[PDB]
C-alpha cells in the first residue's frame, strides 16, 4: 500500500551542562530502524531493526556525521530561540523536529513534511507545495524571514523529493519481508464477574501491526457508542502491538454482544463473541 | 506547555504462571521529555531494566517503553513508578495480567 | 537517510 519514512528529532538545553541532548529516530511506518543519542559514549548512528543492518560502514559514518552538526545546528537555534522569546539562559528548552516523505504503491512521492515545535507548541511548518513556511508565532515569523532569505524551503525539497523517496524505497525492498506485511491482531474475548448480575467483556487484540486499529463492540448489531472502555494502543516490545476494549454486560445476555475488529490486516472485519 | 504521562503496565504474552515473559510500562502523552520510570517487584525496585528509544507523536507528546524479563506468579505483585514535572508525588500503577 | 543538507540550518 501506501508508505513513509520519517525522523524524530529532540533537543533540550540544559542549563550548565553546555551542550543539548539530541536524540534522533527513524522509522519506516511503524517500524523503528535507527537511533542516535548524543549522551552516548560513543554517539553513532545504530541500527534497530534487522533489514538496515546490511549497510555499509559509509552509511553508519555519514549518518553520525549528520546527526553530530545537527546537535550543534539544534544547540544554537535554542540559543536563536531563547533570544526570540527574551527567555533567561538557565532556562530547559526542547526543540523538536519531524520530516519525511510518504510514496503511494508505485513509489511516487504523495506528500513531504518538515516541521518544528518549541516547547511542545507548533513553531514553523513547510507547506504542502513544498516551496513555503507556515509560521505559528511572531519567533517563527523571524525563522521564516531567515529561512525565505536562504531559500531554504528549495533545499528542503530537494531532500524531500530527491533522496527521501529514493532511500524509503530501497527500505520497503530490503525489509519486504516485514514492511509490505501487515500482521492482523489474533483475537479473543476475556470474560470478567463483577458481581452476581453483571460481567466485562474484554475483546483483545493481539500481535498485530501497523498500529492503526479499530475496535467495537455491538449489543444486537448496535455500537455501543459510550459505555465502551478502550486503551489506548499500546507497544508489545516486538514491534507488534496491542489494545483491548471493554463493556460491562448484565449476566445472561452476554452473547448479544458482539465484537468487531478492522485493521489492515484484515480484508474483512473480524467479528468477535464469548467464548 | 506540560502535559502529564499516561501509564499502561502490561505482558508482552498473555501471564502464565511459572513462563518467562517481558513486564512493560507504556508511559505516554507527556512533555516536557524528563521521566523517571521504575518497574517495581513487590514494591522494590527492579535493576535490570531497559526502555526504548525517545520519540513523540504527532501532537509532539513523547513516548517510551520500559520492559524488563520476568516470569509472574500467583502471589508475586509488579507495578510502575512514574515521576514527572507535572505529578506532585511519584504515580505507582500496578500490574493487573487481565488489562 | 537522514537529511544532511539542513544539518547546518539555525533556527
Amino acid at each position: 500500500g501506501s508508505h513513509s519514512m520519517r525522523y524524530f528529532y529532540t533537543s533540550v538545553s540544559r542549563p550548565g551542562r553546555g551542550e543539548p541532548r539530541f536524540i534522533s529516530v527513524g522509522y519506516v511506518d511503524d517500524t523503528q530502524f535507527v537511533r542516535f543519542d548524543s549522551d552516548a559514549a560513543s554517539p553513532r548512528e545504530e541500527p534497530r531493526a534487522p533489514w538496515i543492518e546490511q549497510e555499509g560502514p559509509e552509511y553508519w559514518d555519514r549518518n553520525t556525521q549528520i546527526y553530530k552538526a545537527q546537535a550543534q545546528t539544534d544547540r544554537e537555534s535554542l540559543r536563536n530561540l531563547r533570544g526570540y522569546y527574551n527567555q533567561s539562559e538557565a532556562g530547559s528548552h526542547t526543540l523538536q523536529s519531524m520530516y519525511g516523505c510518504d510514496v503511494g504503491p508505485d513509489g511516487r512521492l504523495l506528500r513531504g513534511h518538515d516541521q518544528y515545535a518549541y516547547d511542545g507548541k507548533d513553531y514553523i511548518a513547510l507547506n504542502e507545495d513544498l516551496r513555503s513556511w507556515t509560521a505559528a508565532d511572531t519567533a517563527a515569523q523571524i525563522t521564516q524571514r531567515k529561512w525565505e532569505a536562504a531559500r531554504e524551503a528549495e533545499q528542503r525539497r530537494a531532500y524531500l523529493e530527491g533522496e527521501c523517496v529514493e532511500w524509503l524505497r530501497r527500505y520497503l525492498e530490503n525489509g519486504k519481508d516485514k514492511l509490505e506485511r501487515a500482521d492482523p491482531p489474533k483475537t479473543h474475548v476475556t470474560h470478567h464477574p463483577i458481581s452476581d448480575h453483571e460481567a466485562t467483556l474484554r475483546c483483545w487484540a493481539l500481535g498485530f501491526y501497523p498500529a492503526e486499529i479499530t475496535l467495537t463492540w455491538q449489543r444486537d448489531g448496535e455500537d455501543q457508542t459510550q459505555d465502551t472502555e478502550l486503551v489506548e494502543t499500546r507497544p508489545a516490545g516486538d514491534r507488534t502491538f496491542q489494545k483491548w476494549a471493554a463493556v460491562v454486560v448484565p449476566s445472561g445476555e452476554e452473547q448479544r454482544y458482539t465484537c468487531h475488529v478492522q485493521h489492515e490486516g484484515l480484508p474483512k472485519p473480524l467479528t468477535l463473541r464469548w467464548e | 506547555i506540560q502535559r502529564t504521562p499516561k501509564i499502561q503496565v502490561y505482558s508482552r504474552h498473555p501471564a502464565e504462571n511459572g513462563k518467562s515473559n517481558f513486564l512493560n510500562c507504556y508511559v505516554s502523552g507527556f512533555h516536557p521529555s524528563d521521566i523517571e520510570v521504575d518497574l517495581l517487584k513487590n514494591g522494590e525496585r527492579i535493576e535490570k531494566v531497559e526502555h526504548s528509544d525517545l520519540s513523540f507523536s504527532k501532537d509532539w507528546s513523547f513516548y517510551l517503553l520500559y520492559y524488563t524479563e520476568f516470569t509472574p506468579t500467583e502471589k508475586d505483585e509488579y507495578a510502575c513508578r512514574v515521576n514527572h514535572v507535572t505529578l506532585s508525588q511519584p504515580k505507582i500503577v500496578k500490574w493487573d495480567r487481565d488489562m | 537517510h537522514p537529511n544532511g543538507y539542513k544539518s547546518l540550518s539555525t533556527l
